[PDB]
């Protein structure tokens, strides 16, 4: 799988 | 009604009346063939 | 999916998929019945038999997708957990009955051409469609084969099956808020959902409105498209109620 985006890590 | 109204009508489909591949395999087993 | 097809863009806009934060993997299929709303199978949530109880802060909720694997920036919509709801009397020691769970947005998702919600059935449309012979449709990113996975969306159509049937091709208790569907080992075509389709969609579409409706949801099976074998469904209209119960609550 591609790496989503940090800023949805919560 | 039981389900807000507008649920179930795709954008890129029914709403713009065209169909998608398959969805008549659907309905035509929808009386007695399969 | 086995011996399903690539679905096409758009063909299913409420199809969901759960993400495993770490270690970043796919875990389940679902679906969007409103802005705020996914439904899903419990059993992609709990079930103590692999040690599997997952929490809010644990996944991730992705809309609007068609590839299994890339982040489609611009396309596909990322939205975190408030709240998960397990059905009360879930069943995971005997049989999985009541194979259900609601999941409660953070934030109101934004539709558009990619993401749209499913219908949920009334009693009327139920009793319409939900007939032996009558085919629905599945659609999920899951395994190809029982025992590689698929770049795209997969789908098939598969008919409802006789409940006498599907109670004769297993040792599991079957309860009437289940129901199967798979071809029979005679009728020729094939095809099943399996491992990684779990908590998605089985729908049909209403010859009298034209709208799509979520009859049931990818719960259980053994093995994937084995012939005398079928898959089976959590009966959607059957836990309606509960299921308008938590929304209204929450
Ligand atoms: N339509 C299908 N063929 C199909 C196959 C697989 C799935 C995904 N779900 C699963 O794998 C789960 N397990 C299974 O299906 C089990 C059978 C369950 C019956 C109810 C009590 C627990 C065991 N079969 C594994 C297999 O023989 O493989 C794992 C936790 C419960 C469900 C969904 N649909």
């Amino acid at each position: 799988y591609e790496p989503i985006p940090e800023e949805f890590a919560q | 009604g039981s389900g807000e109204a507008d649920c179930g009508l795709r954008p890129l489909f029914e709403k713009k009346s065209l169909e998608d591949k398959t969805e008549r395999e659907l309905l035509e087993s929808y009386i007695d063939g399969r | 999916i086995v011996e399903g097809s690539d679905a096409e863009i758009g063909m299913s806009p409420w199809q969901v998929m759960l993400f495993r934060k770490s270690p970043q993997e796919l875990l389940c299929g679902a679906s969007l019945i409103s802005d705020r709303w996914v439904l899903t199978a419990a059993h992609c949530l709990l079930y103590p038999p692999w040690d599997k109880n997952f929490t809010e802060n644990d996944l991730l909720v992705r809309i609007g997708k068609h590839s299994r694997t890339r982040y489609e920036r611009n396309i596909e919509k990322i939205s975190m957990l408030e709240k998960i709801y397990i059905h009360p009397r879930y069943n995971w020691r005997e049989n999985l009955d009541r194979d259900i769970a609601l999941m409660k947005l953070k934030k109101p998702v934004a539709f558009s051409d990619y993401i749209h919600p499913v219908c949920l059935p009334d009693r009327e449309t139920a009793a319409s469609l939900l007939q032996a012979g009558y085919k629905g449709r599945v659609t999920g990113w899951g395994n190809l084969k029982e025992t590689g996975q698929p770049s795209v969306l997969q789908v098939v159509n598969l008919p409802i099956v006789e409940r006498p049937v599907c109670k004769d091709s297993t040792r599991i208790r079957i309860t009437d808020n289940m129901f199967c569907a798979g071809y029979k080992p005679d009728e020729g075509k094939r095809g099943d959902a399996c491992e990684g389709d779990s908590g998605g969609p089985f729908v049909m579409k209403s010859p009298f409105n034209n709208r799509w409706y979520q009859m049931g949801i990818v719960s259980w099976g053994e093995g994937c498209d084995r012939d005398g074998k079928y898959g089976f469904y959590t009966h959607v209209f059957r836990l309606k109620k509960w299921i308008q119960k938590v929304i209204d609550q929450f």
